[PDB]
């Protein structure tokens, strides 16, 4: 009792919706990757730097 | 139970984003559901619906839809007077249940065979014991009633139909005149016990 | 059933790719973060060593 266009559009929406969620998660992941990058670099560089200073 | 109703082949398993709901639709709204369910929620997959089973009062149908729409579908289904069950297909649970059913059925019959053979034997033995113990009862009562020696005239009587009057008459005359007025439920000329068989 | 299945399979593929790719990037950025931090603190060490030697 529905035409091909009505359901076809809804199927297209469902798929795009899922792709959009995956895209948003990917963006969140890269932002966090940048945060973890900076966190690890800061922690490591300061820890080693401290060891160097105490050494000398 | 859906165990005998639902098949593995009715569901999309390990789906990324879909959930399957089961809806029991009144017969009068069967065709209505087939159409109406489409508009009960947003983000419904086209032509995914089907009929999973039928009954005389209602039909059982499955629907696959976005996880987040589970709440909306059920609500609108309630609004349209459909009963929607949240059933997550579980191959292991359904099989486990069928195995337990068959195992208990098998064990019940297996025990039954020997059960009843044993009981039939033990009950016969119990009946014989009933006979022996009451023959002793009658023995000692006969001794108590008459004294010694122990040679008494003991008979097992199988009455004739409607003969109980005559039987009482004949046994009364037979023994009453030989002993005393001292001895029914209490006083009978002989030892007498009823065998209920 | 086959239309909904193909659609959800496509949405699953794209979503999975999106998050797996961001996860991979996070891991890569963290390793990069460590190498750059290491290079800086090693340069710092060398310079402090030169000062040390000068001082001795």
């Amino acid at each position: 009792a529905l035409s091909d266009a009505d359901v076809q559009k809804q199927i297209k929406h469902m798929m795009a919706f899922i792709e959009q969620e995956a895209n948003e998660k990917a963006e969140e992941i890269d932002a966090k990757a940048e945060e973890e990058f900076n966190i690890e670099k800061g922690r490591l560089v300061q820890t080693q730097r401290l060891k160097i200073m105490e050494y000398y | 139970s859906l165990a005998e109703i639902v098949k593995k082949d009715d569901f999309v398993l390990d789906s990324e984003y879909l959930v399957t709901l089961l809806v029991v639709v009144p017969k009068l709204n069967h065709n209505d559901w087939i159409k109406q369910y489409e508009t009960l929620a947003e983000m419904v997959v086209p032509r995914s619906s089907n009929v999973l089973s039928e009954d005389q009062d209602s039909y059982l149908c499955n629907v696959t839809l976005f996880k987040k729409a589970v709440d909306d579908f059920r609500h609108k289904a309630r609004e349209n007077k459909f009963i929607v069950r949240d059933f997550q297909y579980n191959e292991e649970e359904m099989r486990a249940d069928k195995e337990e059913m068959n195992r208990l059925s098998t064990d019940k019959k297996k025990q039954f065979g020997p059960l009843v053979r044993w009981l039939k034997v033990n009950f016969s033995e119990a009946f014989i014991a009933w006979i022996h113990i009451k023959a002793l009862r009658v023995f000692v009562e006969s001794v108590l009633r008459y004294g010694l020696p122990v040679n008494f005239q003991a008979m097992l009587l199988q009455p004739n139909k409607k003969s109980v009057k005559k039987l009482r008459e004949v046994l009364h005359e037979l023994y009453k005149h030989l002993d005393s007025s001292a001895a029914q439920q209490e006083y009978y000329p002989y030892v007498y016990y009823k065998i209920d068989c | 059933q086959s239309q909904g299945i193909q659609q959800l399979l496509q949405a699953e593929k794209r979503a999975a790719e999106k998050v797996a790719d961001a996860r991979k990037r996070k891991a890569r950025r963290l390793k990069q973060a460590k190498e750059e931090a290491q290079m800086e603190v090693e340069q710092y060490r060398r310079e402090r060593e030169q000062e040390f030697q000068s001082k001795q």
